[PDB]
């Protein structure tokens, strides 16, 4: 399984755009749901510079025919399903199948489900490590449009989808290395918090146990 | 050295005292065990020090069989007023092996019983004990009644025993209960699960025990049905078979049904552990008494079918069993299904060489083709792997059954069913960056089961979305139109370079150069069928083959052009083509800007990227965009 | 001292394979470590974000490799303290600074419509990374201060550079929330009481001056813009360039120690006490010096806290 590069972070944490158009489609293709947001979200810099680095990420972006998964994934109410996972977690206290046959906000609502129940897992629990079997963070087909949705959630839904918990959530999954991986490389500037956070709650390693 | 326990010495003052009451000895006994980790005593304020806990607890783990046990089953043995149960023993063995797993070695006693109360312990936890706090009517027999906690804690470690030292206390499971040779062949399987790979005796196993379980479950009720006036007699309470209390706290005694499956959420977190402590060494081994140690059992069911003994009943049957899982939801089943399958069957396509060179060779092969074609057919909507699904493809398309025209149309509209619903798992196949051999084999296979499908149809309404379609050389054809939906994305993949002639035999009949397209029309309302939808044309938009980029830019009414420039993944030419055609309704039409339009921005700046990828066209439409607002 | 830090890193390299002790040898070893991060962001350009951030990168490198020998260089009886805090607040406030550089380009990664439809939080992410830098910088300030008061022992120059420090750390803060957490309070204009202060060094000149300008830069565009504004980030970073390519100065209680005055502090006494009676304790200190016991400054009373 393919990781981010280093140099494609390094790009990506200082948006430079000429070094982001020199990079193989296997390794863009990790970076696609933030640039395809960069790319037709309402700029917030509204400056001349920024306006052409943005041309010039979508004439990156035009070649690239999974752009259109991603650009359908931006087309959801988030409202809607905002309010549902609110009120879902309010209740509280084959699955891949039925990804795959999803439109968009169906989708979004299975892996936004199955991450807010990881969450609360990992928030019962004091400390204890365990690992909630997914089939969709294992399925290795699948794993692409997953961190891209994935991604498109976190991005959407700051509040409810904090960083720094998806990552503790993370690494109770099969593939949560690289999830976390690309996930950080999609929002450069959370490597520092993801970091720490990761170290604070490592308070119990029972002698390097998994 | 010691003869007495922890227990007799915290008693020779308790019962001296006051005589406590059974339970509260049962409970001191219990506690006294002292099987807890001595090391999770100075996690909280770092007291007693844990510098010789650590080397304590290595010894500790490794302990030897002292004879004190035997002296306190003598002593029970030999007084009738003894109070002492087995059932602390038993919770400390299984607490002590259950710790013993993480630093288990082979120079250390991960278990060791010293005591032969087993068959006593056995016998005295299946008897009634009357209770002092309730008294049966004299000579009425009353029901037999366990513990819950007795009942949960004397299975695993019971269990645990037999399987681990099968030589002399494995000789009483081996005449009394066959789940237990049931359970070494799951463990000889290496994978608990229910039913086990090495359990497929579906007529000795789970025939009996079905019409076995039906004839008990009625004794029991009828049994039941008599005690239950007496019952309600006393206590006025309702009773409900969902709700009710005995059967999730008892259960009858019936060693020879079918084994208990465990629920999804105790097998997850078994399965954790389970390849850590690799348990399908141990099974190896035991093969006394045999329940039918996996690889005896391989051969058998090996020169059971592929020898020239086989017959059609028992093989047709186990394949039916073994191919209905492929259709589950559940990836583990078909994964173990396919792996037992290659390894009772058995230089491209190694791990799946076994279904196209080992299953054509077998004598009773066309008697069970029909029934595999289906369950592979069933199961390419449920199959995630592409190297599966290439194999099934690559299967479903040598050995293809052709005769039946209700059969191939069930077979195309699978197949149209993989092409179109499975969009993921189709461009994974034929991803652009690595065109593999076994691509090249599965896009063959794919053309060619399409053309000889359409070929027969043509030689020639089931279901309500039939369309009559109609051909500009004289043809008639009935046929789905998610088939017609296929052969086009077959065909916007490109041509295989290992064969040539069905691709374009296939381009040819569906879009044959300067002649009118194919027009479909419904079986039922006899209306022109939108056979390139949306989603469609903009698919064969991006294919790198000029014909269907030709085909599909036809008559396109301006909306849909709006559509498909914002699309991404255009090719070039593909994209100077659109363009082109957007000035050409531009120069036609200017109303465009009104109605369709959303906003002028964006598509101007997209214009701006399309001709700064070296594409041609657009100025009129880009003049047009820019007159309303400035770039 | 000065900030010729090339020539400091050339002769501290030199200096290696001529001592004999192994933790002289860690010593110069981070001093050599020090000067080559520190000469490492000497190449920062006026407006290049992205080459600022490599350099951070680079000398963030150098200071961690220079941390550890120092560390490695302490020993009993010469602890180095000081010069451990001072060189571990200094690759904080950098690191601060790489942060602050990547908010700069989170302005770029776009905020959620769910957000944009209803006045800080329609800014997305970036509100909340301000508001955690802000934070962060202002810790570091305090961070600062801890060690300007436990700098008892210190000349006076050497405590000025703390100050300089602890100031350029509030200045990054106050642009940060005057300019996106909080324009409608940002208070007074910034009247400068000393005016054309009379500097020590050129140190001082250059970093009272850095202040001056990025004051006056946050004071002309306070309410000129949305918090949403490119102009913000490119003030911020613009601070975060001029308050970097002024070399930094190593002060003498980084290399002589001349003081030297402690507290032996006996106090009467595992004791058990009652729960009706209350403890009496008794605590009793002598001040200790060596050799010139006042020679920066002299102590008046002593304040004994008890918790």
């Amino acid at each position: 399984l393919q990781f981010v590069s280093p140099f494609a972070f390094e790009a990506m944490q200082k948006v430079d755009v000429v070094c982001l158009a020199s990079l193989s489609d296997p390794e863009l293709r990790l970076l696609l749901p933030c640039l395809v947001r960069m790319a037709l979200c309402a700029p917030a810099d509204q400056s001349q510079s920024w306006a052409q680095d943005k041309k010039l990420i979508l004439r990156l972006l035009s070649g690239v025919e999974a752009v259109n998964s991603i650009v359908a994934l931006l087309s959801v109410d988030f409202h809607a399903l905002e309010q549902d996972a609110s009120k879902e977690q309010q209740l509280r206290h084959g699955l891949t199948l039925e990804f795959e046959h999803s439109d968009s906000p169906r989708r979004l609502r299975l892996v936004l489900s199955e991450l807010l129940a990881i969450m609360n897992k990992v928030s019962e629990s004091n400390g204890e490590f365990f690992f909630k079997s997914s089939e969709l963070f294992e399925s290795p087909v699948y794993l692409e449009e997953a961190a891209d949705v994935l991604c498109i959630l976190q991005a959407e839904l700051p509040s409810l989808l904090p960083i720094v918990d998806v990552a503790e959530a993370l690494l109770h999954v099969r593939n949560g290395a690289w999830f976390l991986c690309l996930l950080v490389a999609n929002v450069p500037d959370s490597f520092n918090e993801v970091c720490r956070g990761l170290i604070k709650n490592g308070e119990r390693q029972d002698e390097e146990s998994l | 050295a010691i003869q007495r326990d922890a227990v007799w010495w915290l008693h020779t003052v308790v019962p001296s005292i006051s005589k406590l009451a059974p339970k509260d000895y049962v409970h001191c006994l219990h506690k006294v065990l002292f099987t807890e980790q001595p090391e999770t005593y100075y996690k909280w304020d770092n007291w007693p020090p844990e510098s010789d806990r650590n080397f304590f607890l290595r010894l500790c783990s490794e302990v030897p069989i002292l004879e004190d046990t035997l002296m306190r089953i003598l002593v029970i043995g030999l007084s009738r007023e003894l109070p002492l149960g087995p059932a602390d023993a038993m919770e400390l063995a299984d607490h002590l092996v259950k710790r013993a797993a993480a630093v288990q070695a082979d120079d250390v006693e991960v278990l060791k019983v010293g005591r032969t109360q087993l068959i006593d312990a056995v016998l005295n936890l299946c008897t009634y004990h009357h209770p002092e706090n309730i008294q049966l009517p004299p000579g009425y027999q009353p029901p037999n009644l366990a513990i819950s906690t007795l009942y949960w804690k004397a299975w695993p470690l019971l269990l645990v025993v037999a399987a681990f030292n099968p030589e002399n206390i494995g000789l009483a499971a081996w005449e009394e209960y066959p789940t237990l040779k049931m359970l070494m062949e799951m463990v000889m399987t290496n994978n608990y699960s229910y039913p086990p790979c090495t359990l497929t005796d579906e007529e000795t196993r789970t025939e009996m025990l079905n019409r076995e379980l039906q004839t008990a479950q009625r004794e029991k009720q009828e049994i039941l049905a008599f005690e239950g006036h007496l019952a309600a007699a006393s206590t006025k309470q309702t009773i409900t078979e969902s709700s009710s209390l005995l059967l999730s706290q008892l259960t009858s005694l019936d060693p020879q049904g079918p084994p208990r499956r465990p629920p999804p959420h105790i097998l997850d977190q078994v399965k954790s552990l389970n390849q850590s402590l690799r348990l399908g060494h141990l099974l190896c081994r035991s093969r006394n008494p045999d329940f039918l140690k996996q690889r005896q059992l391989l051969g058998r069911l090996q020169d059971l079918l592929l020898g020239p003994k086989a017959d059609e009943q028992t093989t047709c049957e186990v394949l039916d069993y073994f191919l209905r899982r492929l259709g589950s939801s559940q990836v583990a089943s078909r994964v173990l299904a396919m792996k037992g399958l290659s390894l009772v069957l058995s230089d491209v396509l190694q791990g799946y060489q076994w279904l196209l060179r080992d299953l054509p060779r077998l004598p009773l092969f066309d008697s069970v083709r029909s029934t595999t074609a289906l369950a592979l057919q069933q199961a390419i909507h449920m199959e995630t792997d592409p190297q599966t699904i290439s194999a099934y493809l690559i299967y479903l398309s040598q050995h293809t059954p052709v005769e039946e025209q209700a059969q191939h149309s069930d077979l195309a509209l699978d197949v149209a069913r993989l092409v179109v619903e499975r969009s993921t798992i189709m461009s994974h196949l034929f991803s652009k960056l690595s065109p593999s051999a076994a691509s090249d084999a599965v896009l063959s296979a794919l053309l060619s089961i399409f053309s000889r499908y359409v070929r027969r149809m043509r030689q020639s309404s089931e279901s309500q979305d039939q369309v009559f379609l109609r051909w500009s050389s004289g043809e008639t054809a009935t046929m789905h139109i998610l088939v017609v939906h296929a052969m086009v994305i077959l065909l916007t993949l490109g041509p295989p370079r290992a064969d040539d002639s069905e691709f374009q035999a296939l381009l040819d009949i569906w879009f044959p150069e300067e002649k009118p397209l194919p027009t479909a029309f419904l079986v039922d309302t006899s209306e022109e069928a939108l056979l390139l939808p949306d989603w469609l044309k903009l698919r064969m938009i991006r294919s790198e083959v000029l014909r269907l980029v030709d085909a599909a830019l036809q008559d396109l009414e301006p909306q849909q052009l709006l559509l498909f420039v914002q699309s991404f993944g255009i090719p070039v030419s593909s994209m100077s083509k659109l363009l082109q055609f957007l000035d050409q309704a531009v120069a036609h039409d200017p109303q465009t800007l009104e109605q369709n339009i959303m906003d002028k921005n964006y598509m101007a700046h997209l214009v701006e990227v399309q001709h700064e990828r070296g594409a041609s066209g657009g100025q009129t439409f880009h003049s047009l965009l820019t007159a309303s607002l400035p770039p | 001292r000065m900030g010729n830090h090339d020539m400091a890193k050339e002769l501290y390299q030199s200096l290696l394979t001529q001592v004999a002790s192994e933790h002289f040898y860690f010593w110069l070893n981070s001093l050599k470590e020090f000067s080559h991060a520190e000469q490492c962001l000497t190449g920062l350009q006026e407006e290049n974000y992205s080459s600022a951030l490599s350099c951070i990168a680079e000398s963030l490198k150098f200071y961690h490799k220079g941390i550890a020998s120092l560390t490695a260089a302490s020993t009993p009886l010469n602890p180095l303290s000081f010069q451990c805090e001072f060189v571990k607040l200094r690759i904080d406030l950098l690191q601060a600074f790489s942060q602050l550089i990547c908010t700069c380009n989170s302005l770029k990664t776009s905020p959620p419509p769910a957000i944009a439809t209803t006045d800080l939080q329609r800014c997305g992410r970036i509100s909340n990374q301000m508001k955690q830098s802000m934070e962060e910088f202002r810790s570091l300030a305090s961070r600062y201060g801890d060690l300007y008061q436990a700098s008892f022992d210190a000349d006076s120059a050497t405590l000025r550079n703390v100050e300089l420090q602890q100031q350029s750390c509030l200045l990054i803060s106050h642009a940060i929330e005057a300019l996106i957490l909080d324009p409608e309070s940002a208070s007074f204009q910034e009247y400068g009481s000393t005016g054309t202060a009379h500097a020590d060094s050129e140190y001082e000149r250059r970093m009272m001056s850095v202040y001056n300008h990025v004051l006056e830069e946050v004071e002309s565009l306070n309410r000129k813009y949305t918090p949403v504004s490119y102009m913000h980030t490119a003030c911020l970073c613009n601070a975060i360039i001029a308050l970097l390519k002024v070399p930094l100065s190593f002060q003498r209680y980084f290399f002589q120690k001349l003081q030297s005055t402690s507290i032996k502090l006996a106090l009467s006494p595992p004791i058990a006490v009652q729960n009706n009676q209350q403890l009496a304790l008794k605590v009793e200190g002598v001040v200790q010096h060596g050799s010139k016991p006042g020679l920066f400054r002299k102590i008046q009373s002593v304040c004994l806290n008890v918790s």
